[PDB]
């Protein structure tokens, strides 16, 4: 009689708890509602902002005249001057540049490779290691890895 | 894995700047023409206020959304703990009836 | 040791390919500049074919998004059946615990 | 953006051309290596798996290879008394066998 009378009580309590978390449930999904609605209104701001612009720019950026269209090539060449380390880099000799970091990169992809077979070797080493150390504690319980 | 780790980023090093020494090599074309010229900055004024404008409006949309996912995910652990609360509440239920 | 320079040699045929392939995933997307390859071919006006472009990845946004979102919503599922198994069986070892 | 920002000038699809040359290029490389003309950027994850399983066969072979080499470190002298060993209590014995 007494332990059923426990259990009620602890019913009682989980019920309470059950209360509780459904309450903050409801709470959580109606802001998770509302956060969905405030994002969805936040998108359509900004798709409506970006139609309206290029409706106003529609006659500004189709007469573009292939004049502007070589800004785009200077860019390209400064941002390849500071990536690449080579401030005398201009597009006469910017081939042999090209082949030798080609070289370059094709040389680094060998070497990942090479790196990667003694990582693959050695990361299934340790697995099977692994595999060991769990088949011991599995069998035996708790014990270090020299134990094994 | 460190080791292999530094060749990564330096493969992908190389290959960005193998890249960009294509791009060069590709607008070569572009650069040949680059005596060209052309009108600029007829209407920049509204384009660039509107342009402020949208920047700040997808600014406010990547906080929405930051806060879309953030709350997806509290609502998703609530729900979890919910649902531990159901099956403690249900198993000790039964129990009592067995008892 | 024959055969074991014989396996490296096999290994790093496979790790060529591998790496290979996992280049074009990677490269996935590039596959759809095709239209923008096209496109830049134009040479012309062409925002009529940047809004058809923007409009097919609209559609192929719209069903990533309901597929993600679906998909959310079974590994929700599946979750809340994991928590409630777990906290079912917290209490029936702690009832074995007491018997 | 680009159709908002036109004034962006095709410097993007200048940049998506050149990718998509890069990626038909690595298409035909992989086409080669893997010898696969029969290949499409869709499908190509599965022979992408079935050669991620090929190279964990061969890395595990090579791994299993790597232990028989380090233990391949005993001296002759071992063989011989092991051998030696096994001959006495069960007889003649090829080391093959043994």
């Amino acid at each position: 009689q007494e332990k059923i009378d426990r259990y009620q009580v602890d019913l009682e309590e989980l019920s309470y708890r059950l209360e509780e978390q459904t309450d903050v449930v409801e709470e959580a999904g109606e802001l998770q509602a509302e956060y969905e609605a405030r994002t969805e209104a936040t998108e359509q701001e900004v798709d409506e902002l970006k139609s309206q612009l290029a409706d106003y720019q529609q006659a500004l950026d189709v007469q573009q005249t292939r004049a502007i269209q070589y800004q785009q090539a200077l860019q390209a060449l400064e941002r390849a001057r500071e990536l690449c380390r080579l401030p005398d880099l201009s597009v006469d000799n910017a081939e042999e540049w090209l082949e030798t970091f080609q070289a370059k990169e094709q040389q680094a992809t060998e070497a990942l490779l090479a790196l990667e077979q003694k990582l693959s070797v050695a990361d299934a080493a340790h697995n099977q290691f692994e595999q060991a150390y769990q088949l011991v504690k599995n069998i035996v319980g708790e014990t270090s890895r020299s134990e094994a | 894995q460190q080791d292999y780790e530094t060749a990564k980023h330096s493969q992908h090093q190389a290959k960005q700047q193998a890249f960009a020494l294509v791009e060069i090599v590709q607008r070569r074309v572009h650069f040949s023409y680059s005596d060209s010229a052309g009108m600029l900055s007829e209407n920049a004024d509204l384009n660039d206020k509107l342009r402020q404008r949208l920047e700040h409006a997808e600014s406010d949309r990547s906080r929405a959304r930051e806060q879309l996912r953030q709350q997806q995910a509290q609502y998703s652990q609530f729900n979890q703990v919910l649902a531990s609360l159901k099956s403690s509440y249900e198993t000790k239920q039964d129990m009592l009836k067995e008892l």
